[PDB]
């Protein structure tokens, strides 16, 4: 209320600028050679969701 | 009036210009007034501070009300 | 992102973003081939074309930009492959 | 790309003006410059006689200003030449940043 | 060492209290105009060098090292006749040390005009008397007519080959016009609105011609600095700060007086010795504004052992301005006093720049609320932040001079402000 | 309904904020310095048919000049009547002021 | 104090106004100080001279005459006349007692000085008395600070001749009312410290520093 | 790493006029060197760098002023935010226009300007086209702590062209400079000091000068507005055509 400094509170404009840098063939062949192996944890995790029958057990039917 | 003759074709109910030019100017103490609106600062216009240095009444632009110095 | 390492570099031709939803602005020729990838792939399984958003930039040379959204119900991620094709 | 664009014939013989809107003289701020806009003259606007409001007949009334703004005279000219309009590009008049300093207000008028 | 003791033969401003004749036949007896012909003949570079060697700092609020300031003036004259505006105008609250040089030995001020003029290659001196000093500028015009009739000033500087004439301008009641970059304009005829610093007065000041604005006390000790020893002058005060400031013990002292005394003097020693003592004893002291009004307070717990020199008072989170020490005892409403100071800075603010023009009326409104207690405990942090919004941004240091009293009041007597606010709260409900 | 100040004088100073905020561009406002000198709208015509009743005009208006009266019962036999004229039919809010002033006095807390 | 002009029969740009004799010479001298051009520099002294000549206030005709004498557009003279505080633009009577009001006076009873002076005279703050003689006007720091409470009179009775801007300092309510009565009786009270036992700007018990006879120090 | 920096062309395509290609001073605007001729104020050294520094009284045609401090960029080694409008670019000077000190200085000043300023934006003729509104909505703070009695000023009669509401006017002095310099008639003035500052003729004096209707475009605030265009329209309704004029042969 009495501390109206804005640039700290700002959200619209208080963001890092877009860093659009070009990759040339050298960079990507370097990256492909650097990627030696796809060990586990270099793989996207699965969104695990199984179904399970439940009648009214959550809270006892009372929420 | 003539401006008020553009939107009002009734010409029997008093034109708003006259309804505001017939209300007396409000005496006050200082050199600046508030005129927040009718009475409730949230149901009137944005508060408009008027200067009363002149002798003639200084109208509030938003509400037409008039204020005089009352020294 | 895993998807950029495996993907043939040529397929993500022009651009690539890294926030507000990641995108692979590709070329129109490699598009359905790129859409063949990210689907029918074990570690990138989208299977769900959410949306195909035409976007028109008159000041570009390739006016339109056919923004293919893609959801991955398996890995719970969303990729936005784009293109660029003018009026003809 | 004028014929495939579905625009009616009578609106592809239109004469446009590819200007760059000058800065609004009232406000000294350049945040709306450099956005070249085609200007379909679209002068024909009468007054619908029932109510006081106006009433255009040209389809290209507003889109010249609204939502159709390029970023360079080359892109705007390429656009107005694809569609087959007779564009007359009106160059933007830009300001000279003439050198000026504070200490010139307190200049000495010799004697 | 241990400073403070200045013997009556070491006070530069003799006839301060107007006991003896101020004009000629009364000034030559006090050594004024003694051998200025030799000094002018000793040259300009020698004068600047001896002023720098004497370590004389600015007697005015700026505190800049004089002499070094006089070396800023151009050496080769490119057609612009270098001027010398003397800042006689003070208008700082508390400051009468100028009022005792314009009258009561003004010939020191005129001889200083001449010696600094030959010092900084000047060609005319415009003693900008404060507007209200009507009797003072009448005495000074009398002494100027004298020094003109005695061949001291005008077409030959005291018989020497230097053409130097002193003209006496006088403003009209404006503390703002007193500023260095605003003196030049208020004297140029325009309003007393400061100019921005990128054109410095030494480069393009009065009439665009180069000039340096000097307070009367700095320009007026210049003669006796040169005639006596620059080593003798620098033998007073601490290492950097050196000289004999002319103080003005202003308020709430049982014997208020302006008295010349060595710099680096303990503030308590000055109070207890010369002006008597803080009304009701030193234990009755509440706060002290050590400089003029452009300086934060001293809450009496760092006022016992603080020295009235630029460096120490700057190190105590305050400033030594015109050294117009304003003393306030436990009986005053210190928040009301600082509210009246902020009202002063609201009144005497030429309004040229937005941070001061508006924020000073704002500071006055917040102070006239907090002196009753109408504020909220977080406004004391708005007031600090408002002052820090005013401080660095204004054209001249008046923005500072208006943010500093309130900043010091907050920093020191925040307990008292908070107490007034809480007492207002409990008064309600 | 275009509100009025208790002492006559249409509350609608012609800022054109509601004409700007209107999503459907229903409100057409033309302004003229009246002889009294205080700005007012020579033409304040809301086109109710071209209007989405979203209350943006009530929010955007600075002085609460335009408000939506709880009427909602104004089905008109002919379309031309449904176009609410320049400050004459929206000036019928004076009848609805007794309810509009109540709703505003109770909503202004939000 | 308005920062603009409201015409009046006493004060309007129609009225002819020009520096009287015994003041044209002062005008010529004041203009002689400053160079041929840049004579605008002399707007403060010329305006103060016009204020002294017209009995204490600056009519618009006076500012126009100063502008003609000084050769700038009258707006620049108007700008300087409204800026500087000493220039009264409405009549302040014959004396215009200026009582300082800054902190070094406020803490030393200057509010009581002003209140006593006001209730004795009977004017709000700056209104001129029905007698047309006196008027009170607050002024910021007047320099007279160690002389703790002060009151400056601006004798506008004669005009540019008997114009005395006296400093009555170290005053008290009784001293102030005495000064005002002795002023309305015609005579000129002795200015300076209204409190003996102290020399001007002195330590109130006899000065403690400047005692030895002045003499040329060892140069 | 093979980045793509934006072009960073001047602020409005402003042609930069070197008096000679030798005295080009090189200053750093946000760590991006720009070559500006000798004598360019920091504001122009930034308008060469595409950085648009918010200015209230600095007009390129008019003289340079410090009547407000809305620009206050922070140069590298100065103790206080320098007003960009008057600080001449020195070679090697590092201008940081968006550093927290610069942004806090801008917010500070835009609070002072909106402090004694009346809430006339709805009834202000220049409501949409306003430097004060568009600098508050872009560089000034989102909230105002001033809750007291704003100062108010009577409306001066400046003729049948310039409607004047000096309460809105921020006393940036731009018009009193335009009438003294470009219009050259010298009728407007900054009468008084402090917040009591009032812009206009001290005696009722219609601006007899032609070319003095442009003070409205000069004015960064509604205060000075076209009385003929009293309120008839808004900054957004007006469809603009870049036509020419035929009244006088200057074209
Ligand atoms: C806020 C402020 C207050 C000032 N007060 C005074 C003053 O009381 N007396 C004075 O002679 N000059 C005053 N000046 C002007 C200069 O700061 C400085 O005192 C003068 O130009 C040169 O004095 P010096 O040579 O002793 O440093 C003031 C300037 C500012 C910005
Ligand atoms: S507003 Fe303050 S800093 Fe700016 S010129 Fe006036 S007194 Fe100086
Ligand atoms: S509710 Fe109001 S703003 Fe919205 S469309 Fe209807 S008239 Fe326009
Ligand atoms: S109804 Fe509200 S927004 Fe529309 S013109 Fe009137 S005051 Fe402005
Ligand atoms: S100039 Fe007018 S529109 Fe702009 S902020 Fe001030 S009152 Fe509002
Ligand atoms: S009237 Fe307009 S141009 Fe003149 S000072 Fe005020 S805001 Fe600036
Ligand atoms: S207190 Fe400052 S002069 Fe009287
Ligand atoms: S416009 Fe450059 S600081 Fe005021
Ligand atoms: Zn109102």
């Amino acid at each position: 209320v009495y501390n109206i400094v804005y640039h700290g509170r700002d959200q619209r404009r208080n963001r890092p600028p877009i860093r659009r840098y070009v990759l040339t063939k050298d960079n990507v062949v370097q990256m492909m050679n650097e990627k030696k192996s796809f060990d586990v944890s270099d793989f996207p995790k699965v969104y695990l969701t199984t179904v399970e029958e439940d009648l009214d057990t959550r809270g006892g039917g009372y929420e | 009036g003539n401006h008020t003759a553009k939107w009002m074709q009734d010409r029997s109910k008093k034109s708003p210009m006259e309804l505001i030019s017939e209300v007396p100017p409000i005496k006050v103490d200082g050199r600046i007034v508030a005129c927040e609106g009718d009475t409730n600062p949230a149901l009137g216009h944005p508060i408009e501070f008027i200067c009363l240095d002149l002798n003639e009444p200084a109208i509030c632009k938003y509400c037409g009300l008039r204020y005089v110095q009352d020294h | 992102k895993y998807s950029w390492e495996t993907l043939p570099k040529k397929w993500v031709k022009k651009m690539e973003r890294s926030e507000h939803g990641n995108r692979f602005d590709t070329n129109t020729d490699y598009l359905f081939q790129l859409l063949c990838f990210l689907k029918l792939h074990t570690y990138t399984r989208v299977q769900v074309l959410i949306d195909i958003c035409g976007v028109d930039y008159p000041s570009r040379k390739r006016r339109f930009e056919v923004v293919y959204n893609l959801l991955s119900t398996r890995y719970n991620s969303r990729i936005r492959v784009q293109t660029s094709a003018d009026e003809v | 790309i004028g014929k495939v664009s579905g625009i009616p014939e009578e609106h592809l013989s239109r004469k446009v003006i590819i200007y760059s809107p000058a800065r609004t003289a009232t406000q000294s701020g350049s945040g709306k410059l450099g956005k070249w806009k085609i200007n379909f003259v679209s002068t024909l606007k009468w007054e619908n006689p029932l109510m006081g409001w106006t009433s255009t007949g040209d389809p290209y009334a507003n889109v010249g200003d609204s939502a159709l703004a390029f970023d360079s005279e080359e892109a705007a000219k390429s656009f107005a030449e694809r569609h087959g309009w007779d564009y007359k590009v009106k160059k933007p008049n830009t300001p000279l940043l003439k050198v000026k300093s504070y200490s010139d207000n307190f200049k000495w008028k010799g004697n | 060492t241990h400073f403070g003791g200045l013997k009556d033969e070491d006070r530069i401003f003799t006839n301060l209290y107007g006991l003896h004749d101020p004009f000629l036949k009364g000034a030559m007896k006090r050594g004024d105009w003694h051998r200025t012909k030799d000094l002018v003949l000793k040259g300009t570079d020698w004068i600047v060098n001896e002023m720098k060697k004497s370590g004389l700092r600015g007697r005015g609020g700026a505190g800049f090292p004089s002499g070094l300031k006089w070396s800023f003036m151009p050496k080769v004259s490119d057609g612009r006749p270098s001027y010398l505006v003397v800042n006689a105008d003070e208008s700082e609250p508390g400051t009468c040390k100028d009022r005792e040089i314009m009258r009561h030995d003004p010939h020191k001020l005129l001889e200083g005009c001449l010696i600094a003029g030959v010092g900084m290659r000047a060609s005319a001196a415009y003693i900008y008397i404060r507007g209200e000093y009507v009797n003072e500028r009448l005495n000074l015009e009398k002494a100027r007519r004298e020094a003109y009739a005695a061949g001291l000033l005008g077409k030959n500087a005291c018989g020497s080959g230097y053409d130097f004439e002193v003209y006496i301008h006088f403003g009209a009641g404006a503390y703002i016009c007193g500023e260095e970059t605003a003196l030049l304009e208020s004297l140029e005829g325009k309003q007393g609105k400061p100019r921005l610093k990128p054109p410095f007065p030494a480069n393009a000041g009065l009439y665009g011609c180069p000039t340096t604005v000097t307070n009367v006390e700095t320009v007026a000790v210049s003669p006796t600095i040169l005639r006596r020893g620059p080593e003798w002058f620098s033998s007073f005060g601490r290492k950097n700060n050196a000289g004999t400031k002319l103080f003005c013990i202003s308020g709430h002292v049982n014997k208020p007086c302006t008295v010349e005394e060595e710099m680096s003097i303990p503030l308590k020693e000055l109070i207890e010795r010369h002006c008597g003592g803080v009304r009701g004893g030193w234990d009755n002291l509440l706060a002290i504004i050590p400089g003029g009004s452009s300086v934060p307070l001293i809450p009496k717990n760092i006022c016992e052992d603080v020295l009235m020199d630029f460096d120490a008072l700057k190190a105590v989170q305050s400033g030594l301005g015109t050294a117009a020490v304003i003393v306030m005892d436990k009986s005053t409403d210190v928040v009301d006093a600082i509210a009246r100071l902020s009202y002063f800075y609201k009144h005497e603010s030429c309004g040229q720049c937005t941070p001061c023009r508006e924020g000073t009326g704002w500071l006055w409104m917040i102070m006239e609320r907090m002196k009753v207690g109408n504020a909220k405990l977080e406004e004391i942090d708005m007031l600090q932040e408002v002052t820090k919004q005013i401080e660095g941004h204004t054209i001249c240091a008046l923005g500072d001079a208006a943010a500093w009293p309130v900043q010091g009041l907050i920093r020191h007597f925040r307990p008292e402000l908070e107490r007034r606010i809480r007492e207002r709260a409990e008064r309600e409900l | 309904a275009l509100r009025r100040y208790p002492t006559g004088e249409e509350r609608c100073i012609a800022c054109k904020l509601c004409e700007a905020v209107c999503p459907a561009q229903a409100i057409t406002i033309e302004a003229e310095e009246r002889e009294d000198g205080s700005r007012r709208t020579t033409r304040y015509d809301i086109d109710m048919t071209k209007c989405i009743y979203c209350g943006f005009c009530q929010e955007a208006c600075p002085v609460d000049a335009i408000v939506e009266g709880p009427n909602f019962e104004f089905a008109t036999e002919t379309h031309e009547e449904l176009l609410y004229d320049k400050e004459k039919l929206l000036e019928n809010g004076d009848r609805w002021e007794t309810e509009i002033a109540e709703n505003l006095r109770s909503e202004s807390l939000y | 104090a308005l920062n603009y002009h409201l015409d009046s029969p006493d004060n309007k740009p129609d009225l002819p106004w020009e520096f009287s004799e015994a003041n044209q010479s002062k005008v010529k001298e004041i203009l002689s100080y400053y160079p041929s051009n840049y004579k605008q520099s002399a707007v403060i002294p010329l305006l103060d001279l016009a204020q002294q000549q017209n009995g204490g206030w600056l009519p618009v005709s006076a500012m126009n005459a100063v502008a003609k004498v000084i050769e700038v557009a009258p707006i620049r003279v108007y700008e300087v006349a409204t800026f500087y505080s000493m220039f009264n633009r409405a009549k302040v009577g014959k004396y215009h007692l200026l009582v300082c009001g800054t902190t070094p006076c406020m803490i030393r009873g200057s509010r009581d000085i002003e209140s006593a002076l006001l209730d004795h005279l009977g004017v709000k703050r700056g209104e001129v008395t029905k007698d047309g003689l006196f008027s009170v006007g607050e002024m910021e720091c007047m320099g007279c600070c160690v002389n703790a409470p002060m009151i400056t009179v601006a004798d506008y009775s004669n005009g540019s001749e008997g114009y005395t801007y006296n400093y009555f300092e170290d005053v008290t309510p009784e001293k102030v009312v005495e000064i005002v009565e002795k002023l309305r009786k015609g005579e000129k009270p002795p200015h300076g410290t209204q409190n003996p036992k102290r020399i001007k700007c002195g330590p109130e018990g006899g000065n403690k520093t400047l005692l030895g006879e002045p003499k040329p120090p060892q140069f | 790493p093979t980045q793509i920096l934006p072009p960073r062309n001047p602020v409005g395509g402003a042609r930069v006029h070197f008096s000679n290609p030798e005295d080009a001073i090189e200053v750093f605007v946000d760590g991006y060197a720009v070559k500006v001729p000798k004598g360019f104020t920091v504001l122009q050294a930034c308008e060469v760098a595409g950085v648009d520094i918010p200015r209230f009284c600095y007009h390129s045609r008019l003289s340079i002023a410090g009547n407000c401090r809305m620009c206050l960029v922070e140069v590298e080694k100065s103790p206080k935010p320098v007003a960009s409008c008057a600080m001449p670019a020195l070679p090697g000077m590092k201008i940081k226009t968006d550093t927290p000190i610069a942004k806090k200085a801008r917010e500070g000043v835009m609070e002072f300007l909106l402090m004694n300023h009346p809430l006339d934006c709805p009834i202000c003729d220049q409501g949409g086209e306003c430097d004060l509104q568009d600098q508050s909505m872009a560089f000034g703070s989102d909230r105002g702590r001033f809750t007291e009695m704003k100062r108010s000023v009577v409306d001066k009669n400046l003729g049948p062209l310039v409607k004047t509401v000096m309460t809105r006017c921020i006393q940036c002095t731009r018009c009193v400079r335009f009438a003294s310099e470009v219009a050259g008639v010298q009728d407007l003035g900054i009468l008084g000091r402090g917040s009591g500052e009032e812009i206009g003729t001290y005696v009722e004096k219609l601006m007899t000068s032609e070319l003095s209707g442009n003070v409205i475009d000069i004015c960064p605030v509604g205060a000075l507005t076209s009385k003929p265009f009293a309120f008839k329209a808004r900054n957004w309704e007006l469809k603009a055509t870049e036509t020419i004029d035929v009244s006088d042969a200057v074209g």
